This record gives C-alpha cells, sequence and structure tokens, in this order.
RNA sequence: AAUUAGCAGAAG
RNA sequence: CUGCUUCUGCUAU
RNA sequence: AGUAGUAACAAGA
C-alpha cells in the first residue's frame, strides 16, 4: 500500500487535457451540449492572473 | 417528554461493532419527500400563491384542511410556522455509527446509548409501531 | 514563475485575439528527469478514458 | 429575548458610505414591498418572466377586488385603491 | 445584468442559464462595452497626526 | 402573415400572445399560426367582457361606451388567459378560495362572479361539438364551456350566458377574420400542419470560436481537426 | 430492503 | 485584501 | 524598540 500525494496538482495540470476530457466523455450528446462544456476549458487556457 | 418518560437500563462494558448505515435521526408521523412536503406547506399556509394542484393535494387534504383548521387565527411570522411544519413533515436520514437499533427512538439519544468500548440500555418513551416490532 | 516553469519546453506562441504569450505543455516532450512535468500526452488521456 | 441580532456596521476609516448604503437601501426597500405582497417568497423562489412592478399591481388588484366583494373594503376604498392602481 | 442591458444583451429575462451564457459569449463579439462603475472624491479634511 | 397580424389586431394583444408562446419554450417565426390562434382566442375572451359592469346590488349591466370610468366598478367577468403562468394561477387560486368552490386542475380562460363559474373558451374551425365533446372528457363538469367556429357555430354548456347581440359580434369577428385570411390566400398557410422538432440553440459566435481554435494540443490545427481526432481514431496500445 | 438558502468547523 | 468542492452542525436573520 | 516572519503593524484600511 503506496500512502502518496501528489506535488504541483494545481501548477501541473492543463486546461487543454480538460477540453479532451468533455470532449471525449459527451460523446454522444447534442452539438449544443458538446459547445457549452468545451467553453469553459477554453476560457481556462486563457486566462490572464492579475498580481495582487 | 420522550425523555422524561423513559427508563434506563444498566451500562455493560465490552466491544461494540459498529456498522456506519444511513438512520432517520428524529420520529415522525408522516414523513413526506421534501418537494411533495414543500408542496404540502404551501397549501397549508400560503394557499392564494400554491402553483398547480398537484397529486400531493389529494391524497393530503385531511391534513391540510386540519393544520389550516388548527394554525387559523395566529400572528406567528409564517416563515416560522413554514419552518415548524417541515421539522414536523420531512425526514432527515444521516449516516451514522449504528449497532443494533436503528429507529429513530434511539437514534436521538445515540450518543449516550454505546459507544466504542461500552452500551447503555435505554427504553424509550411515546409509543412505537409493529413494523419495528 | 513555477507553473511556467514546468511547462516551457512546450510551443510557446502569442495568442492574436489579446496579444498574451501562450504556453501549450500538451502533448510536448516526455520527461527526463523526476522534476514535475505538465507535458501530458493526449493519446495516453484518450486510451484511460477509453479504459 | 436571547435571540438579539448584533448589526456587523461595517464601515471603514475615512470613507463615507453614503450612496453605498443608498442603493442597497433601495434594493431592500423594493424586496421588502415584494414580500409584503407575496407572502411566500422567503419560503419558494418565485418564479416568473415578467416585472415585479406587473406582479405586485396585478396581486393588488386582486386582493382589492376580493377584499371589497367580501366586505373587508369599503367602496370608498376600492374607489381610492382603483384610483391609485390606474396611476401605476 | 445590469451592465449588460446597457449593450443589448437582454438574455437575462428569459429566466435560465443557458440565455445569460450565450449573452456571456455575445458579449465577447461586441465593439465596446459600457458598464456601471464606481469612483471616488478624496476629501481632504483637518486634523492632528503627524502627517 | 405577420404584417395582418400587426395590422388588424391590437398592440397589447399581440404582446400578451407573444408572451403566453415564450412560456412554453417556443418561438413566434416558427408557427404564426398559433400567434394568430392565440390572439383571436384572445380577442374573443376580451370581447365577452368588454362593457358588462355590475351594480351596488350586484347584477350585470352593460354601461354604454365613452362613458365616465368612475360609475363602472367591478367587470363583471375575469380575464384570466392572457396573464403569464404565475398571475393566472394566483388570480384563479385566489378566486377560489375566496369563494369557497374547488380550483381545477388546469388554466380555465374566464370567471363568471354572477355565476361563480370558471369558463373555458374554444374557438374551433370546424364542428364545434365534437371540439366540445373532447373538452368535455378532459375538464368534465368544474368548467363552463364557450365553443365557437367560423361556420357561425356555438356550442355552450347547460347554462348559457351570452346574449345573441355579444354571439353575434363574436361570430361577425370570426367571419371577418375568415374572409380576410382566405382573401390574402393565408388560410392554407393556416391549415397546413408544419411540424418541427426542436431542442435548445447555443451558437457560438465569432471569438470564442477563435479561443477554442488556439486552446488545441500540439499536433493539431483548430478545434473540428481535434474533435474528429477524438470521435474518430482509437487510441489502445 | 428503500426513503430552499445563509453562516461556521474539518478535509482536499 | 479571505477562492472552489465535499461532508457535518445551527438558523430562517 | 517590539511582535514577529519571505511582509506587515507599531493609528488614519
Ligand atoms: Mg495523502
Ligand atoms: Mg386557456
Amino acid at each position: 500500500t503506496v500512502t502518496g500525494d501528489n506535488t504541483k496538482w494545481n501548477e501541473c495540470l492543463n486546461p487543454r487535457i480538460f477540453l479532451a476530457m468533455t470532449e471525449r466523455i459527451t460523446r454522444d450528446s447534442p452539438i449544443w451540449f458538446r459547445d457549452f462544456c468545451s467553453i469553459a476549458p477554453v476560457l481556462f487556457s486563457n486566462k490572464i492572473a492579475r498580481l495582487g | 417528554m420522550r425523555l422524561d418518560n423513559a427508563t434506563w437500563g444498566r451500562i455493560t462494558f465490552g466491544p461494540v461493532e459498529r456498522v456506519r448505515k444511513r438512520v432517520l435521526l428524529n420520529p415522525l408521523t408522516k414523513e413526506m419527500p421534501p418537494d411533495e412536503a414543500s408542496n404540502v406547506i404551501m397549501e397549508i399556509l400560503f394557499p392564494k400563491e400554491a402553483g398547480i394542484p398537484r397529486e400531493s393535494t389529494w391524497i393530503h387534504r385531511e391534513l391540510i384542511k386540519e393544520k389550516r383548521e388548527k394554525l387559523k387565527g395566529t400572528m406567528i411570522t409564517p416563515i416560522v410556522l413554514a419552518y415548524m411544519l417541515e421539522r414536523e413533515l420531512v425526514a432527515r436520514r444521516r449516516f451514522l455509527p449504528v449497532a443494533g437499533a436503528t429507529s429513530a427512538e434511539f437514534i436521538e439519544m445515540l450518543h449516550c446509548l454505546q459507544g466504542e468500548n461500552w452500551r447503555q440500555i435505554y427504553h424509550p418513551g411515546g409509543n412505537k409501531l409493529t413494523e419495528s416490532r | 514563475i513555477r507553473t511556467h516553469e514546468y511547462s516551457n519546453k512546450g510551443k510557446q506562441y502569442i495568442s492574436d485575439v489579446t496579444g498574451c504569450t501562450m504556453v501549450d505543455p500538451t502533448n510536448g516532450p516526455l520527461p527526463e528527469d523526476n522534476e514535475p512535468s505538465a507535458y501530458a500526452q493526449l493519446d495516453c488521456v484518450l486510451e484511460a478514458l477509453d479504459r | 429575548t436571547h435571540s438579539w441580532r448584533t448589526k456587523r456596521n461595517r464601515s471603514i476609516l475615512n470613507t463615507d458610505q453614503r450612496n453605498m448604503i443608498l442603493e442597497e437601501q433601495c434594493y431592500a426597500k423594493c424586496c421588502n414591498l415584494f414580500e409584503a405582497c407575496f407572502n411566500s417568497a422567503s419560503y419558494r423562489k418565485p418564479v416568473g418572466q415578467h416585472s415585479m412592478l406587473e406582479a405586485m399591481a396585478h396581486r393588488l388588484r386582486m386582493d382589492a377586488r376580493l377584499d371589497y366583494e367580501s366586505g373587508r373594503m369599503s367602496k370608498d376604498d376600492f374607489e381610492k385603491a382603483m384610483a391609485h392602481l390606474g396611476e401605476i | 445584468i445590469t451592465s449588460f442591458r446597457l449593450n443589448d444583451l437582454n438574455g437575462a429575462d428569459k429566466g435560465g442559464l443557458i440565455p445569460f451564457c450565450q449573452d456571456i459569449i455575445d458579449s465577447l463579439d461586441r465593439p465596446e462595452m459600457t458598464f456601471f462603475s464606481v469612483k471616488n472624491i478624496k476629501k481632504k479634511l483637518p486634523a492632528k497626526n503627524r502627517k | 402573415m405577420d404584417t395582418f397580424i400587426t395590422r388588424n389586431f391590437q398592440t397589447t394583444i399581440i404582446q400578451k400572445a407573444k408572451n403566453t408562446m415564450a412560456e412554453f419554450s417556443e418561438d413566434p417565426e416558427l408557427q404564426p399560426a398559433m400567434l394568430f390562434n392565440i390572439c383571436v382566442h384572445l380577442e374573443v375572451c376580451y370581447v365577452i367582457s368588454d362593457m358588462n359592469f355590475l351594480d351596488e346590488e350586484g347584477k350585470a349591466y352593460t354601461a354604454l361606451e365613452g362613458q365616465g370610468k368612475e360609475q363602472n366598478l367591478r367587470p363583471q367577468y375575469e380575464v384570466i388567459e392572457g396573464m403569464p403562468r404565475t398571475i393566472a394561477w394566483m388570480v384563479q387560486r385566489s378566486l377560489a378560495q375566496e369563494h369557497g368552490i374547488e380550483t381545477p386542475k388546469y388554466l380555465a380562460d374566464l370567471f363568471d362572479y354572477k355565476t361563480k363559474r370558471f369558463i373555458e373558451v374554444g374557438i374551433t374551425k370546424g364542428l364545434a361539438d365534437d371540439y366540445f365533446w373532447k373538452k368535455k372528457e378532459k375538464l368534465g363538469n368544474s368548467m363552463e364551456l364557450m365553443i365557437f367556429s367560423y361556420n357561425q357555430d356555438y356550442s355552450l354548456s347547460n347554462e348559457s350566458s351570452l346574449d345573441e347581440e355579444g354571439k353575434g359580434r363574436v361570430l361577425s369577428r370570426l367571419t371577418e377574420l375568415q374572409a380576410e385570411l382566405s382573401l390574402k390566400n393565408l388560410w392554407q398557410v393556416l391549415i397546413g400542419e408544419e411540424d418541427v422538432e426542436k431542442g435548445i440553440d447555443f451558437k457560438l459566435g465569432q471569438t470564442i470560436s477563435r479561443l477554442r481554435d488556439i486552446s488545441v494540443p500540439a499536433g493539431f490545427s483548430n478545434f473540428e481537426g481535434m474533435r474528429s481526432y477524438i470521435d474518430n481514431i482509437d487510441p489502445k496500445g
């Protein structure tokens, strides 16, 4: 049994993987729902951090 | 009243194997699902703006007319009456560690009932049902 | 800085909508050491979702 | 009496919050009159794609009409009510 | 919502979430946005301190 | 069709009909015949309650047009159709609870204070009797009926209330709209079954599509290619 | 065998 | 200038 | 000075 933890979870995941996950999960829904579910990882791949 | 008219037994010291199960926390009389119970409460307290007559109006018009009789000339804020009615009607089921007594008369005193290494016998008050027996 | 540090081997470009310096680590090269890596392969993700 | 309320009077230092109090008070006044007209607004979320002034106007018009025919409202009070609602 | 009403995006009065998100992505293709901002008056007052 | 609607009816009736269509999650410019049907239905329901008032005793008198409003307080009827679903349900439940009677399971189109009955108005296009006896199977006994048609027929319940001058005005308006629908060759536009199965419309704009095209992984050009790659290939092994 | 929000605490 | 989610608890300000 | 701790308070968000 491995008691584990992942380093840099928010710093190494990618919204371009989440876009592909919502494209492969919603592989039978109508086209409007696939556009709706693909908008959010698109906005998360163009995020601009404000520096406090 | 269910605790004042209740006798206690004896505490035993030994292992207790608790199983986590979804139990009802508090005893009721008419356990209704919360959307049906909300429609019933709207038909009791706010009958003008109540909406579409559903099937819940039909199988509970006795309770509706009786509670509208008993709450006729009262001056309490109606949202307090809505939440006392939903405390009277709506169930509340949670995942608790139970061991040997899962009825809502025994879950309301579960902290004093048993522990991981002791068990207190309890004989609650009020009345019970033949299905549990 | 630490987010762009684990992704700087991917395709860096400039967005023509805003003007920002976008960085694309996905489908990039494989890691070479035990450093944190953001280059997630797409075919492995789609095969894991196939399983 | 031990269910008292402690108003957290959020007032910043050297910040005269006149107008940001007045706009919040205007929203609160509109919602208080709407809850006066419709009593179940705090128990069930009111649905409807129309204006709040139209909903309140129809509810008060029907309320005056039912209060008139059941004797609870005099004819002069009913005339005052409909003469007010015609100017809204 | 009160700022989208100025830019002729009235899709929040349709009740649902889907016309509001349609209004969101129809705001990104606007040439100029108009909204309600908050500014202030920095009034000077006499006091008794270091400054 | 639509210019006939805008140039023959009035503004408030058209707006109430448009809102009534939008309440059922539909559009006007997919079914204009439904817009015409709802406009004529609401025009008839307002024609029944045109100038009928009650006096201080509670008896129905018909006043004269172009008079002072202050001697005419209580209208004889309540027009329930033409208001939104929450307003119409509030009106019907208020009138049902106030007069001590049962609230019907459906939204009636009128209320008669003098008879204290919920009235349902239908404007059919053929035999009014079959429309009547199909209405009488879903409603049955809770509502009075007023069925009219374009061929000068009328089917009413066991209690008849409208006089023959008002019924003549109703049937005359129906025949006038019949003549002006067949004159401009719009009746075949009305009759034809324009079935259309519809769903949610979510169209992406111009900038969000560009933001989606630059947000695809390496080895891809735009989003249609990435979507087809995900939907089509087999990534096993 | 089955059964509408606001705030706080913990975890991630 | 005190984010998101889950669970539990209290209340209906 | 000091509390503290990767940056602030030690009066004017
Ligand atoms: Mg761990
Ligand atoms: Mg109707």
